[PDB]
């Protein structure tokens, strides 16, 4: 999920845009 | 743009400035 | 636990908080 | 809804209670 | 509500939070 | 103190309540 | 340094960058 | 007082660490 | 992404995640 | 400038890169 | 004052309150 | 840099006004 992609990995502002609603 | 580790409070800040209006969902469960 | 007056940003500092593990959603008016 | 009431007024912890998953 | 580690700047947001008007102590020599 | 329940261990918003005047 | 403008949280984590290790005490009116 | 002093109108780090245990 | 309003603190805290790595300049007017 | 402009008004996150070194 | 840890996001806005309107840059690569 | 002085080792509020304009 988001914490593996964007905390314990690394990720964009881009691939947060994936979470939005 | 860069790539970066954003934990916890963080994160959802940063959920925050890029979605804003639209709003998001924090869910680490996932 | 007091009332709170929560504009912004803080209001998804207080969400983080309070649902923890849980997560959350944010959905704003508009 | 919530997100304009803890700002434009006042809100309780028991009330963001609500928006957790 | 939940438990999590509260530190630092985060753990004086929290107590913000939380105590709001009443006031709090951060005293970690405690 | 504070540092060793809330940051090292782990605490509740209710034991935050501890440090409130 | 310079003057502050901080209000809410803001002065909050002031105190905190400021005092450090010693903590402080956040004491509002009413 | 202080809490009022910097939000209404301003504040020194000097001010601040009065606050300081 | 959307459109910001961002004050005090929370632009420089957007400038961060924004910049990353690269860094950023800070230069408010007068 | 950006610093007020972002506050008075809005801005973007686009506007915001023009600042990162 | 102090001397503490101040990293990433809680790097910035040290930066900010010492320096406030006069500016600042923050060059992480140096 | 800012990083080693601030984050990796431990800095002054003073020092930090070494990296303002
Ligand atoms: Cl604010
Ligand atoms: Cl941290
Ligand atoms: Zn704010
Ligand atoms: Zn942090």
């Amino acid at each position: 999920g988001i914490v593996e992609q964007c905390c314990t990995s690394i990720c964009s502002l881009y691939q947060l845009e994936n979470y939005c609603n | 743009f860069v790539n970066q580790h954003l934990c916890g409070s963080h994160l959802v800040e940063a959920l925050y400035l890029v979605c804003g209006e639209r709003g998001f969902f924090y869910t680490p469960k996932t």
